[PDB]
């Protein structure tokens, strides 16, 4: 029954290809959970290394053979998008769903019974994590537990504290009287020539061409910011004319005169320096995108200024909003209203290169975190986890509720699901008993990493009960029970509410699919 | 078709199942990396058969130059070989200990690995025992450099640096080595081994090569001029010949009149150019090329000392010390593009005329050290130990602390770390255990390359040892499986170089363990 | 190369069933989802059973016959498409008498050709008639679409777009009461605002970019102006391109450019007008007169959409521009504005008139969520223009399919012949509509489809059909599933006219 | 399921013997200790002949079964099976299948 140059799969067999391919993917994954969980190398082919825990980077950047598998890979990409942090464990409970699934369809149990199960299921789980979820405010000490939660999932255990507190000063430099964030107002920056430990934060801003000029100064302790975006290099001419010559020298000394426009133009410049605090103990900057002539910088050179030229429309953009200096398009229209004003001012230099940082601002509104590593990879590896950290220390400030971690949330869902009785259809509650037990799987998969035995962990923390809030989770360097919220342990809100609400939807669509057919493969 | 392909689900990159048990192929790639580089430690290292990209025979024992040509592609070896290129960094020295002590920890961890424990707990046993090594190694320190700059002391520790990479020539090497180190180490906070160009000549053999100062070069002076104190020096890569312009310039020759016209006009052009160097005043100009004989006569009109360096890197050895760069049109009459030099002139040592390019004015940190050698292929792995004996200093320019050699710390490192590792329970006792045995690798590949009985050389150092006769190591003797004190027979290695060695060769091994599946990505 | 015999026959029944067994849980509110595998390795999870069968490759011209017929209905019915294909399979997939027994198809086409005049008399007696002037019962009726969609939330704004537009396109006065949503209700997306900013424009809406600033911005009464040539130099009969190198030349073929252009401009703006609207494009020293005049300039207007500014505004089509009469004013208009409402030009000549002809204003957040009310407001029209066409609703749920089955084998009772097996046959293929609805939502099928023939014997069969989503028996009395009548008559008739079409092809044939 | 998981087969059979000895004394609270009649024994001999036979000999084989045993049930003695001897016949149908007081001989 089928069509020549294509194929079908009318029988049940086309759901087991798809459970098949998410328990494939479940047990791919499953190893790098968590702080003590493996990692995974990205080989390009090319001949580019890259090792990672991010679930999204091992299914978006990591193309899968498999056709269905492609599918849950673009969902943990969407994952990504909302909240940025769950795309593991979102693999790991829809390849569970699908699995406790296929125990009751081998039965003779319709997909649509259980998925009805699903929703119900979702629904209890999405009312019990209201009332586990911790609404305290959010203060150095509560971050520095979501910031630690987050970035040991990413790192060796050593870049903990380096960067657990670059990533929530930079999150508290950019919110306050409970304004909306933007996670753009940090710039990440990247560096080699020293050590992974090495990373730091820069209150100012980091741009790539510095000065070019032997009698520059190394360091400005204050001056007025000048944006600019015109070419003070040679120009054509600017008056309705032509070149008018006889031999080469003509047309040079016509270009000495088309020079007369830029040259001057550079004068107005230093008009306005010695005009706006051009005094002793006092300086001034330019940030001039566009290029500069070798003889204009001897000009400004001696007058003590820092120029800069040949910048990115990034770096322009930052500078305006921090330091306030007004683009000007034209030195006709030259004026001290367009000035800015910035602290100190210097260029670090490297062993190789150099760059110029603007720190000690008032109230920028942006500000740069300093990434050094020896390597390429490992700087992409940290410039992913500082991401997810602020993006984690995100959610907790904007999202003040916070859930525990360690599977206790997992742990106490699944209890709720069970005691539970059948609302919308009798036979749901196979569903139900199905999505409790792919809850557990976290905390499964936490006591594999762990080295720990499977069993021996869920059924201790399982066992802790009492006649009060009690969430216990998975000690990785213990085995038993632990208290997630006593040792500093916890999850944002949005991330578990999104785990259920993106797991049952996929979990559910593949159960529904009946046949596999090729549009023409 | 069912059954499918166990977890093969990435670009057809293929994941060992459980049962295959894919961290132990990683294990094995780095394994046999080792293997290769095992036999090239100490004196007794077997050299290479190497045939280079260019099909070139090279005969060596360095273990960098193994591993540019043997174009390793597993990237678990990779790793290995990234951290014998940071190795390189901070020390000139311990790659070989990087490689050997690695595969050692991977070899070892497999054993772990096989017995239960998991791969979290490896790795965390051997950062705990790391750090043990950086605490006990400093207690290891027996002497150090006594800071006087002499000759004497200083050729006495280059011994074990230059011994491992240039066997016989140990004590003629550690004194002109010395000589070249010692005129720069009052910079105080200057010395640099890039300082110290190495220039070799084909010549009788290491024994006829001397020390000299400044940028030697062994083309003699084109020209007819002797010594000249210019700075204003000038690099011109294009050679000295009749000059074409960038634009048409057909020159149509069809009688025998004009053929002579324009000959003579390559005359006026040559004599036009070369009057233009003289007018800025630069008396010292490099050829990149050839010298046409119509510009030796202009060389010495105007009296400009003309040099012919073919070589490439001996040009941009210029462009980086004086400043005057190669620009590609016949002599452009730029100033700017100009170096600086205090003294230059012409020098004959060896039977043979070199160019000398110092600094009399200035303070000046620049030497070289003139090599001779009948084969380019010994005389090309000389230039390798003296690398490695240069850079052995630039670390003691950093604080002077030394150690034993010939395997002594290795076993009384492993001595101390099994200590902790007993007292400290739990299962991290199994990973610090084997932390220490992974030392023991090292001297068991040093009385191997001896063709000495590793076990019964092993037995003896752990004994002595016990005794707290410490600064015992390997006697380095075919027929004679004893030991003696490294100490007094002047055998010591750097502080530094262990340390910074043990610190990346334990973080190369982790990042293995830390992998456990390779998937390859298409962009 | 080709085929003859009864190969044939039962050949394009495998085809036609093979179409039907892919698209059978497609049926639904439950529907079950479909998994196509791309050439390059995608995958597309659609439900919809006009998407799958459009990207299936199909080699048997028989599932073209098919598959071509589902199109036709989704440009009359964007509903129940997906019942033409499944019953015109279960017609055709009783096999037994068409080649088992060896009758003719005659015979066979003769009964199925009998059955479906009395399976539309029996759809009839159980309809039932809708008070079409409260709107209440259409927004139930019109939520068998809006339901299980994003628009939920806005249901009653679809209804109230939906309802409305096909009323003013609705000319009742000639008789039959046409309706033309493709035409007079031509929509047009407007980024900017959210859902609940979609409205209907009483009017005509011209997506005409603005060229120039000099144009009318707000105007109280528009003067619209109609015609179909072109604002250009009168060329010559053919195409000719005008080839000059003489300068003196240049003036003389210039100054003609320029008085034509220039005269046909003088007298469009003798009426005093607002906008000049044209047919075809106008060039660059058209356009020139057009901002100095200081009046809009639209071009590319096509025939129908001009028809609809003559009605709302009252202009009047002329050939060419110089015979402009004072007749072509659009007195009585709204207003005239070219307001950029969301980084887009849009042309409101909206009235207090309805000239049997409206637009549509898609508001939304996004170009992803505008095209998701789009798609689901267009099936809403549809159904407001089966229903006004024809005010009659019959049982869903699968109780129109048991009713009509119960007709027919209680009539088949008194039909002395053969026909008789064929005339059953059709009536239990009937029962294969409620068959998966019972399938998806993973009840017993034997249990209740048993119970469920007896309800429609001994109790009113104009009830008792089921429930997809609980999968239990319900009254359509007690669950507004009501499906219109030209819907089921369509697919009724479609699927027994295909049946009828495949039954007849004995022989496939090649040659041209 | 469990071994999958990586659990020992050992721990799963001491759950075995804790559920067992728990099973067996959920037997005797549901134990219905009603005295043997003839209404109560009908339906043990039709509970177990109904699942050996096509629900018509049933009926027939339950009053016949129960009177056999209550024959050579009295006194309080152990019930031996050797003093009911089964004897076929062919000949007749399957419903003629009934009781005799005494011995049948070939
Ligand atoms: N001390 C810590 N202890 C126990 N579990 C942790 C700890 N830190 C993180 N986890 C667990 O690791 C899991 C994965 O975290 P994360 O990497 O942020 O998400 P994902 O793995 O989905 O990218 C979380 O479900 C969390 O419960
Ligand atoms: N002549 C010698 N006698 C004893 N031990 C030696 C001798 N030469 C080298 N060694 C030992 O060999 C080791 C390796 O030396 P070297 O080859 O310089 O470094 P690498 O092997 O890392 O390139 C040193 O740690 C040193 O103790
Ligand atoms: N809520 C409902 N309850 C029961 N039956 C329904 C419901 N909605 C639709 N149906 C039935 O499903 C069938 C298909 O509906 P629909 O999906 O709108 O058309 P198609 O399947 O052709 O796209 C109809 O014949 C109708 O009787």
């Amino acid at each position: 029954t089928l069509n020549p140059k294509a194929e079908v799969a009318r029988a049940q067999a086309a759901l087991a290809v798809n459970i098949s391919a998410a328990r494939g993917l479940q047990d791919v994954l499953r190893t790098n959970l968590g702080p003590k969980g493996t990692m995974k190398m990205l080989v390009s082919g090319a001949g580019d290394i890259k090792l990672t825990k991010d679930g999204n980077v091992l299914l978006h950047e990591m193309q899968i053979q498999h056709p269905t598998a492609s599918l849950i890979a673009k969902v943990a990409t969407a994952q990504d998008d909302i909240t940025g942090d769950g795309t593991t464990s979102n693999v790991l409970i829809i390849g569970e769903l699908l699995k406790q699934a296929d125990l009751y369809i081998s039965e003779g149990l319709h997909p649509r019974i259980i998925t009805e199960g699903f929703e119900a299921a979702k629904e209890k789980a999405l009312q019990f994590l209201e009332e586990v979820k911790v609404s305290r405010e959010m203060d150095r000490e509560t971050l520095i537990d979501v910031a630690r939660t987050s970035l040991r999932t990413k790192v060796h255990a050593e870049l903990a504290d380096v960067l657990t507190e670059a990533v929530v000063d930079s999150i508290l430099a950019i919110k306050k009287q409970d304004e909306p964030i933007d996670l753009f107002m940090i710039e990440i920056m990247e560096m080699k020539h020293k050590s992974e430990t090495d990373t730091s934060l820069i209150r100012g801003l980091v741009l790539d061409h510095g000065a070019r000029h032997p009698d520059m100064k190394k360091r400005v302790e204050d001056a007025y910011i000048l944006t600019c975006n015109v070419s003070l290099e040679y120009e054509k001419t600017e008056v309705n004319s032509g070149f008018f010559y006889k031999s080469a020298e003509e047309r040079e000394k016509l270009v000495k005169a088309e020079r007369k426009f830029i040259e001057d133009r550079v004068k107005k410049i230093i008009e306005l320096k010695r005009k706006v605090c051009g005094d002793s103990d006092k300086g001034f900057v330019v940030i001039n995108q566009k290029g500069i002539d070798p003889f204009s910088l001897d000009a400004l050179s001696k007058e003590g200024i820092v120029a800069l030229r040949r910048a990115k429309r990034r770096n322009m953009e930052r500078l305006t909003l921090a330091c306030g200096g007004v683009a000007l398009n034209s030195f006709d229209d030259l004026s001290p209203d367009c000035l800015g004003h910035a602290g100190l001012v210097y260029e670090y230099t490297l062993g190789e290169e150099k760059f110029t940082f603007i720190e000690k601002c008032n109230n920028p509104r942006s500000v740069t975190l300093l990434i050094k590593g020896p390597n390429k990879h490992t700087l992409t590896q940290i410039k992913d986890a500082v991401r997810d950290g602020l993006r984690a220390v995100k959610n907790a400030i904007d999202d003040g509720c916070v859930v525990p971690g360690a599977g206790a949330v997992e742990v106490a869902m699944a209890e709720a699901l069970i005691k539970h009785k059948p609302s919308v259809k009798g036979r749901a509650q196979l569903g139900v008993q199905a999505f409790a037990d792919a809850l557990l799987i976290i905390p499964k998969v936490l006591a594999q990493n762990s080295g720990f035995d499977l069993q021996e962990t869920l059924v201790k923390i399982q066992a802790e009960h009492s006649e009060s809030g009690q969430l216990v989770g998975v000690d990785l360097n213990t085995g038993e029970p632990m208290v997630a919220a006593e040792v500093g342990v916890w999850d944002n809100y949005c991330v578990k509410k999104q785990l259920l609400h993106s797991c049952t939807v996929i979990a559910t669509n593949i159960l529904l699919v009946d046949e596999i057919m090729r549009a023409g493969m | 078709k069912a059954p499918g392909f166990a977890q093969m689900l990435k670009e057809g990159a293929k994941h060992f199942s459980g049962l295959e048990e894919a961290v132990y192929r990683n294990i094995q790639a780095c394994k046999e990396l080792a293997q290769t580089t095992r036999t090239a430690y100490g004196p007794n290292g077997m050299n290479k058969m190497v045939i280079n990209h260019l099909e070139k025979l090279f005969v060596t024992n360095d273990a960098a130059t193994i591993l540019r040509e043997l174009e390793v592609q597993h990237p678990a070896a990779k790793m290995i070989v990234m951290a014998s290129h940071m190795q390189e960094q901070e020390v000139g020295d311990g790659t070989n200990f990087v490689l050997v002590f690695a595969g050692a920890l991977l070899e070892l961890a497999e054993e772990l690995l096989r017995i239960g424990l998991s791969v979290s707990e490896v790795i965390e046993g051997y950062e705990i025992a790391c750090r043990k090594a950086h605490e006990i190694l400093p207690n290891l320190v027996c002497c150090s450099a006594k800071n006087l700059r002499d000759i004497d002391e200083v050729s006495s520790l280059l011994r074990t640096s230059i011994m491992s990479k240039q066997y016989g020539n140990e004590v003629f090497l550690a004194k002109l080595i010395a000589q070249a180190c010692v005129s720069i180490f009052p910079d105080s906070g200057h010395f640099n081994v890039d300082n110290i160009r190495v220039c070799k000549i084909l010549g009788s053999g290491i024994s006829s090569s001397s020390v000299l100062h400044g940028m030697v070069f062994k083309k003699e002076t084109e020209g007819d001029v002797t010594s000249v104190k210019d700075a204003k020096i000038a690099v011109y890569s294009c050679p000295f010949d009749g000059m074409i312009t960038e634009t048409k310039g057909t020159v149509l020759i069809k009688t025998a009149e004009e053929l002579m016209n324009f000959s003579k006009g390559e005359e006026n052009l040559m004599d036009a150019q070369v009057k233009a160097i003289a007018d800025t005043g630069a008396n010292v100009v490099v050829t990149g090329g050839k010298v046409a004989d119509m510009a030796l006569h202009y060389a010495n009109k105007y009296n400009i000392m003309l040099v012919r360096l073919n070589s490439k890197w001996d040009l941009r050895r210029l462009c980086k010390t004086v400043g005057a760069t190669a620009l590609p049109r016949l002599t452009p009459p730029v100033l700017e593009e100009m170096g600086h030099c205090d003294s230059v002139y012409l020098s004959e040592v060896g039977d043979t005329q070199v160019v000398v390019f110092k600094h009399e004015k200035e303070d000046g940190a620049i030497s070289t050290i003139v090599l001779r050698g009948s084969t380019d292929n010994l005389m090309d792995d000389i230039e390798r130990a003296v690398d490695d004996g240069v850079n052995t200093f630039k670390v003691l320019t950093r604080d002077k602390r030394l150690v034993p050699g010939g395997g002594a710390t290795e076993i009384e490192l492993a001595k101390q770390i099994t200590s902790y590792g007993e007292t400290c329970p739990g299962l991290e006792q199994y990973a610090i255990k084997k932390f220490a045995e992974a030392f023991e690798a090292i001297p068991r590949a040093l009385a191997e390359n001896s063709g000495v009985k590793a076990n019964e050389v092993i037995s003896k150092l752990y004994a002595v040892h016990q005794e707290g006769n410490k600064n015992v190591g390997l006697d380095i003797e075919a027929e004679v499986p004893a030991v003696k004190d490294m100490l007094e027979a002047g055998i010591l290695d750097t502080y530094l170089g262990k340390y910074w060695a043990i610190k990346l060769a334990t973080n190369a091994a982790v990042t293995v363990l830390r992998v456990d599946q390779i998937i390859m990505a298409k962009p | 190369k080709r085929e003859s015999g009864r190969k044939v026959q039962s050949g394009n029944i495998n085809a036609a069933k093979t179409i039907a067994d892919i698209i059978r849980t497609c049926l639904g509110p439950k529907s079950m989802m479909k998994m196509l595998l791309d050439p390059m390795g995608g995958i597309v999870m659609t439900n919809d059973g006009n998407a799958i069968l459009r990207e299936i490759q199909v080699q048997h011209p028989a599932a073209k016959s098919m598959i071509e017929i589902s199109r036709t209905q989704d440009e009359e019915v964007g509903d129940g498409t997906t019942s033409v294909i499944i019953l015109a399979g279960e017609m055709l997939s009783v096999a037994e008498h068409f080649l088992e027994q060896q009758m003719h198809p005659t015979v066979v086409i003769s009964a199925y050709r009998k059955a479906l005049d009395d399976m539309i008399s029996t759809l009839k007696k159980i309809s039932i008639p809708v008070d079409i002037s409260d709107s209440d019962m259409m927004l139930n009726i019109i939520n068998s679409s809006i339901t299980t969609k994003a628009i939920s939330r806005w249901s009653s704004l679809a209804c109230n777009i939906a309802l409305d537009a096909v009323k003013m396109v609705q000319f009742e006065e000639n008789g039959r009461k046409e309706i033309d949503i493709k035409k007079y209700a031509r929509v047009e997306k407007i980024p900017g605002g959210i859902i609940e900013d979609s409205c209907v424009l009483r009017g005509v809406m011209i997506n005409k970019d603005v060229t120039h600033p000099r144009m009318r911005r707000y105007i109280k009464n528009p003067r619209i102006v109609l015609l179909d040539s072109s604002l250009e130099y009168k060329k010559g009969e053919s195409q000719t391109d005008i080839e000059i190198t003489r300068e003196e030349d240049f003036t003389r073929i210039l100054q003609m450019e320029e008085e034509y252009i220039q005269q046909l401009c003088e007298d469009i703006i003798q009426l005093k007008p607002d906008v000049v609207i044209t047919e075809k494009g106008i060039s660059d020293l058209a356009q020139h007169y057009l901002m100095r005049a200081n009046i809009t300039a639209i071009r590319r207007v096509r025939k129908t959409d001009n028809n609809r500014i003559a009605r709302a505004c009252g202009a009047r089509i002329v050939s060419r521009p110089e015979e402009l009469r004072e007749d072509d004013v659009g007195t009585g208009a709204g207003l005239l504005e070219i307001k950029k409402i969301g980084d887009e030009y849009f042309t409101f000549i909206t009235d207090c008139k309805d000239p049997k002809a409206c637009t549509i204003l898609l508001r939304g957040a996004s170009k992803e969520i505008l095209s998701e009310v789009e798609r689901n407001l267009q099936d809403a029209m549809q159904v407001c223009r089966n229903v006004l066409l024809d005010p009659q609703l019959v049982p869903g749920g699968g109780a129109s399919e048991m009713a009509v089955a119960h007709a027919l084998t209680e009539k088949s009772k008194a039909m002395t012949g053969v026909e008789q097996w064929p005339y059953r046959a059709v009536a239990q293929a009937l029962e294969v509509i409620p068959r998966t609805l019972i399938q998806n939502c993973g009840a017993s099928t034997i249990r209740l489809l048993t119970s469920l023939r007896a309800k429609h014997t001994q109790e009113n069969c104009e009830t008792w059909g089921v429930n997809g989503e609980t999968g239990t028996l319900v009254d359509m009395k007690e669950l507004g599933i009501w499906e219109p009548l030209a819907v089921k008559l369509q697919t009724y008739k479609t699927a027994v006219e295909t049946a009828v079409l495949l039954l007849r092809i004995d022989d496939i044939v090649s040659g041209h």
